[PDB]
């Protein structure tokens, strides 16, 4: 993984040496070139992981997340290059520097061979997201959201540090391959109870688990578009990848331990979805949709069945792409109408036909329309949970209503009806926005043909 | 005929011919504890680096 870290460390002076008018083009070109070279990680096997050295390895689980991350960064640079056109050159270069550092941090975190390196890199991902949220955010109370995000993450992750150092001192190592070959069963003791809690609560915080999800409806709203995308499409999957790695080490206690937590999602993803039925802020609606999808991911990972794992990773990738596209749509509409109120801008189909088509495609991919990746993942999760127990189909099936009952609702109020009279600054669609949304959407429809590369490590 | 000694004659150290044996243990002391072993051998290089959770150098 030293063939990708050094290109980002060379991208850093590439955005610190360009002119004031050529930073965006050079950064976009070189990040797209790195995204093109990112496909060499697909040399995987059905039984072995692709190991490069003692510190970096990549199986069939971290590879789609890596590809999504360094495909999302050029999209981030496109999405955040208009509302920062009034900023200072030094602050613009600092913004690009934070984005490049965040991408480097993510691609170093996703390939961490040993778990302590993953933990320190996982906490190191806090700094640029917090800086972006508390600096380039628009609303007044963004400091509260940044403090809530940082403290939820740290209060989750410090018992994770204590448990990881305890495990390393107890058995001898934290390599994932060695722990795959030196695993030991954990008996049903209260020490193992608190060990499971310390190893899990950080990832339940960053997923987020229902009950501890309160850092999402704030930090997803007042943040800018790039911070919203990096919060919605990567870091939750970072927590999911960490939980997937950790849950190997905590058998067979989880079989009688994960009863509340699973069900803390198995009801929560109902009522949070109901919150999307009564939301006046579109970005909060997208954030709560992300909460519901991550609760489904929590259930799939915690029941630890194979089909659940495949559904979890497929829904992870599909929901990340869909939520990034929806956040870009919300940002474009907010730029056009200067308000985040959903009830304000109405009848946008009569003025913006192509944007209405993109809205329709994004809403259809959000409600798991087959044969998209989201339907594949959610269907695999439903099969696995029905294998777990019968009655839980109800707890999924009613969600099958409510998701549609908000998503098409989000499609209706913003697009269908008589248009607003006093709003007369709706410009035609920018080519930048259309390019960004096509770059969001077309990879999903292309991966719908060949999903076998994003179905997990055990396909 | 006894001579009064001069200054410095009585202040000097003399020798004695004595028939008593030398005591090997004047302090009535037991055996001293065994000293700990020292270090031996060539200073070999470090085995697989510092081993500080990810470091190989």
């Amino acid at each position: 993984m030293l063939k990708y870290i050094i290109p980002t460390m060379m991208l850093m002076p590439l955005t610190w040496l360009s002119k004031n008018s050529m930073i965006w083009i050079n950064t976009t070109l070189h990040s797209l070139l790195i995204s093109l070279t990112s496909l060499l990680l697909l040399n995987q096997f059905g039984d072995n992981s692709l190991n490069f050295s003692l510190t970096f390895f990549s199986d069939s689980l971290s590879t789609p997340l890596l590809i999504l991350t360094m495909w999302l960064l050029p999209l981030m640079l496109m999405a955040s290059q208009h509302h920062l056109s009034k900023e200072n050159l030094a602050r613009k270069k600092l913004f690009i520097s934070m984005l490049i550092l965040l991408q480097l941090f993510l691609i170093m975190t996703f390939t961490a061979t040993e778990l302590i390196f993953f933990y320190i890199m996982f906490e190191a991902t806090l700094v640029p997201t917090l800086i972006i949220i508390t600096r380039w955010g628009n609303q007044t109370e963004r400091l509260n959201a940044g403090l809530y995000f940082l403290f939820y993450t740290l209060a989750g992750s410090l018992p994770l540090l204590v448990a990881l150092i305890y495990i390393q001192n107890t058995m001898g190592s934290l390599n994932f391959l060695i722990l795959q070959y030196w695993v030991q069963p954990m008996p049903n003791s209260w020490s193992n109870t608190f060990m499971w809690l310390a190893c899990m609560m950080a990832f339940m915080v960053k997923m987020p688990l229902y009950g501890l999800h309160l850092w999402l409806p704030k930090a997803h709203v007042e943040a800018p578009i790039a911070g919203s995308m990096v919060l919605a499409a990567i870091l939750l999957k970072l927590g999911g990848y960490g939980m997937m790695r950790i849950t190997l080490l905590l058998n067979p206690i989880t079989d009688f331990m994960a009863y509340p937590f699973i069900m803390l999602s198995l009801w929560g993803m109902i009522m949070t979805s109901s919150i999307c039925l009564r939301q006046t802020d579109l970005k909060s609606l997208i954030a709560y949709s992300s909460v519901s999808h991550m609760a489904l991911v929590i259930v799939a990972i915690l029941i630890q069945t194979p089909w659940s794992y495949m559904g979890a990773t497929a829904l992870m990738i599909a929901h990340g792409l869909t939520s990034s596209m929806l956040f870009c749509l919300a940002n474009s509409n907010y730029e056009r109408v200067h308000s985040r109120t959903m009830i304000l801008a109405r009848g946008l189909q009569t003025l913006l036909p192509l944007m209405a088509a993109w809205w329709l495609l994004a809403s259809l991919t959000n409600l798991a329309l087959p044969p998209s990746i989201n339907l594949i993942g959610e269907l695999f999760v439903v099969m696995s949970t029905f294998s777990w127990s019968n009655i839980t189909i109800i707890l999924m099936g009613l969600n099958m209503v409510i998701t549609a009952l908000y998503s098409l609702y989000m499609l209706i109020t913003t697009q269908r009806g008589k248009h607003t009279h006093h709003i007369n600054n709706i410009l035609p669609s920018f080519t930048r926005e259309n390019a960004l949304m096509s770059l969001h959407m077309l990879p999903l429809l292309l991966l719908s043909l060949n999903p076998k590369i994003i179905l997990g490590p055990l396909y | 005929g006894w001579v009064r000694p001069d200054l410095g004659e009585l202040s000097k150290v003399t020798k004695v011919k004595t028939d008593r044996p030398l005591p090997e243990n004047p302090y009535h002391s037991r055996a001293r504890p065994e000293p700990n072993p020292e270090v031996e051998g060539d200073l070999k290089p470090a085995r697989h680096g510092s081993r500080l959770f990810f470091w190989t150098m």
